[PDB]
């Protein structure tokens, strides 16, 4: 919903492998996922929210079945917040990602003062 | 027999190096993000100036 | 109880197995515990406090 | 289409290698792409749009 | 008083956060303050003088 009293629907970002690559499984099935994603702000907290993945460019997922992330592949992740979690203008939130192995990283941003259909957080 | 003794000692040094390596990787990621914020933050206000156009007018009741 | 005279209610953190992968037991029944947790700050000390476990992601529980 | 209510057809720009020279791949086949290009706006969003390459001057293509 | 006379030692000035943005406390409780203000002059010196704060515009206070 747009306006000064808007409401965020989803959060999108892309990931890729690092130097000295080693594959990481990106299966998103609720009973087989090994990557956990959390949401937090100063009012509420939810753990193990649901997400979906889309592959861009050269991938081996569309041909056979592969869900490992290896050299040359690029993945897009979407976290849905629409009906259950409420988020609006002028607020700080945190998205936390915990891979089975490697490094744990966070994402801290701040919702703008007027929400439009598509917004950028440089 | 130093042979099978050394295996126990060797594993201990490997795992402690592993947990240390894990912490460094996570720690380094946080610091990089913060440095990124500062530059983007800095460019913002430098650009944000405003100015006056026209003359000033007062109205007397 | 939020405020400048607040009061903490709970402490939360997550754990996972390290390299080597030998399993450990996380039963939390008060009579079958094998993991013990303590609390100390500077004026009190309590031993063997109670805790609960929630499993995230893939599990067999 | 030209006029006050015109419409944009294409966007064109050129690229070149940087100081610390190291080759990069500019294959544009939709199934062998390794360079992804996205479009954004205040109203829309499209990912992995299609693009063409033309080589200028000296080349081995 | 006017002419050639004393001054209400009430110098006023305003402060705001910098680019980094991480906040600091500003409670002026004499027993709890963490911001210390000193006065100095060619003739006298006074330290840890007390002060009062007033919030302007949009405030959480």
């Amino acid at each position: 919903t747009t306006g000064a009293t808007g409401t965020v629907d989803s959060v999108i970002f892309t990931v890729a492998s690092a130097a000295g690559g080693e594959p990481i499984d990106l299966n998103n099935d609720p009973d087989d996922r090994v990557v956990v994603i959390d949401y937090r702000d100063a009012t509420q907290r939810h753990t193990d929210v649901d997400w979906s993945v889309t592959w861009l460019g050269k991938n081996d997922y569309d041909t056979t079945g592969d869900t490992l992330l290896e050299q040359g592949e690029l993945a897009e992740i979407t976290v849905t917040l629409a009906p259950t979690i409420t988020l609006s203008t002028n607020t700080d939130f945190i998205i936390e990602v915990k891979p089975p192995a490697g490094a744990v990283f966070s994402i801290q941003r701040t919702t703008p003062a007027y929400i439009e259909t598509v917004n950028d957080l440089q | 027999i130093t042979a099978l003794e050394t295996a126990i000692i060797l594993i201990a040094f490997v795992v402690v190096a592993s947990v240390f390596a894990f912490t460094i990787l996570s720690a380094g990621t946080f610091s990089t993000e913060r440095g990124k914020e500062a530059v983007y933050a800095g460019l913002s206000e430098v650009r944000s100036s405003i100015e006056i156009k026209g003359s000033v007018v007062i109205i007397g009741e």
